[PDB]
């Protein structure tokens, strides 16, 4: 929560934007991985009761 | 791997820094219910389809290829014999035609 | 809450089969990236001009 | 300290539902649902088709169907026991 630290951190440029963008890309990539593995059918099939 | 459905062929197209594959596939359509059996019991022998499947439209039994409905008469040319009728579960009784049978008769 | 898909109870029984009577020749697209832009950076010129 | 854990888009019950749909499709329809419409087929007939895929005649599957079903059930039970007994 230090304002002085953030003001000094702005001297280094868009490093924080790069790191947040990379982590966001990883986070959406995990959901894409789960979609690719498990969501390969658009019909929810059910077994017969017997 | 090469499109949704049974893959027939594919065509490449160049793209900016990439490739586009046009996958030509065969999709089954207009399916119909049939009554099926694993084997046909004839003369105390069990008959199994050589390449197809036994189907019934309600009254008559035929053999057809698995991926397209093309009913054919169950003969000794498209079936093979293995064992008697006592072992296979769900075997049904139907005649099996012999192509040689009209030949020696005449 | 997102719907996974439409429900499709397959009419399974021990002596019934479904045989296709027709077919559709379906063409689908698959786009795959192959290469990137070849970029070269002069480290001395970038840092120091 | 600025770390957050985002929940996955698909919850565990929906992933389980997807696996259940895949299991129901491969049990009631074989490989037909993966290539188009789901075509029902009896499971011994589907197993016989798979037997032909590996180059074994259908008669072998039909004649030894009770033995094959017993072996399959025993193997599935052994899988559950092996998972429950191995850390
Ligand atoms: C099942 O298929 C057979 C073969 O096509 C049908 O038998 C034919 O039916 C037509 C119309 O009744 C007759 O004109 C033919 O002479 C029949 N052929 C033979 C060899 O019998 C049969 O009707 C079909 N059954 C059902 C319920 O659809
Ligand atoms: C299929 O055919 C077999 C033989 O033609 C039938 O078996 C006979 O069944 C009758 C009545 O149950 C018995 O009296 C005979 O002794 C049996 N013979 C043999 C050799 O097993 C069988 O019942 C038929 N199945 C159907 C469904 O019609
Ligand atoms: C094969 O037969 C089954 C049952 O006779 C059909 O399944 C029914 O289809 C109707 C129409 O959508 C549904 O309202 C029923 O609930 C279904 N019953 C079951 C048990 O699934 C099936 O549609 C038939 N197949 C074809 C290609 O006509
Ligand atoms: C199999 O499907 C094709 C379409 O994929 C059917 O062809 C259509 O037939 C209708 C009426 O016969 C015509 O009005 C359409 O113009 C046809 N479409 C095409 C692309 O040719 C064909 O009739 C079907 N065959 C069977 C036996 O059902
Ligand atoms: C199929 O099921 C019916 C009842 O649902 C039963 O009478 C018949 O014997 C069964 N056939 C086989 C081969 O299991």
């Amino acid at each position: 929560d230090s304002t002085e630290c953030s003001n000094l951190l702005l001297q280094y440029g868009s490093f924080c934007t790069q790191l947040n963008r990379a982590l966001t890309g990883i986070a959406v990539e995990q959901d894409k991985n789960t979609q690719e593995v498990f969501a390969q059918v658009k019909q929810i099939y059910k077994t017969p009761p017997i | 791997f090469c499109g949704k459905g049974y893959h027939l062929m594919s065509f490449p197209q160049s793209a900016p820094h990439g490739v586009v594959f046009l996958h030509v596939t065969y999709v089954p359509a207009q399916e119909k219910n049939f009554t099926t059996a694993p084997a046909i019991c004839h003369d105390g022998k069990a008959h199994f389809p050589r390449e197809g499947v036994f189907v019934s439209n309600g009254t008559h039994w035929f053999v057809t290829q698995r991926n397209f409905y093309e009913p054919q008469i169950i003969t000794t040319d498209n079936t093979f014999v293995s064992g008697n009728c006592d072992v296979v579960i769900g075997i049904v009784n139907n005649t099996v035609y012999d192509p040689l049978q009209p030949e020696l008769d005449s | 809450t997102m719907s996974l898909g439409a429900e499709n109870s397959v009419a399974y029984s021990n002596n019934s089969i479904a045989i296709p009577t027709n077919f559709t020749i379906s063409v689908t697209t698959e786009i795959l990236p192959v290469s990137m832009t070849k970029t070269s950076v002069d480290c001395t010129m970038y840092i120091c001009g | 300290n600025g770390l957050t854990v985002l929940p996955p888009l698909l919850t565990d019950e929906m992933i389980a539902q997807y696996t259940s749909a895949l299991l129901a499709g491969t049990i009631t329809s074989g490989w037909t649902f993966g290539a188009g419409p789901a075509l029902q087929i009896p499971f011994p007939m589907q197993m016989a088709y798979r037997f032909n895929g590996i180059g074994v005649t259908q008669n072998v599957l039909y004649e030894n169907q009770k033995l094959i079903a017993n072996q399959f059930n025993s193997a599935i039970g052994k899988i559950q026991d092996s998972l429950s007994s191995t850390p």
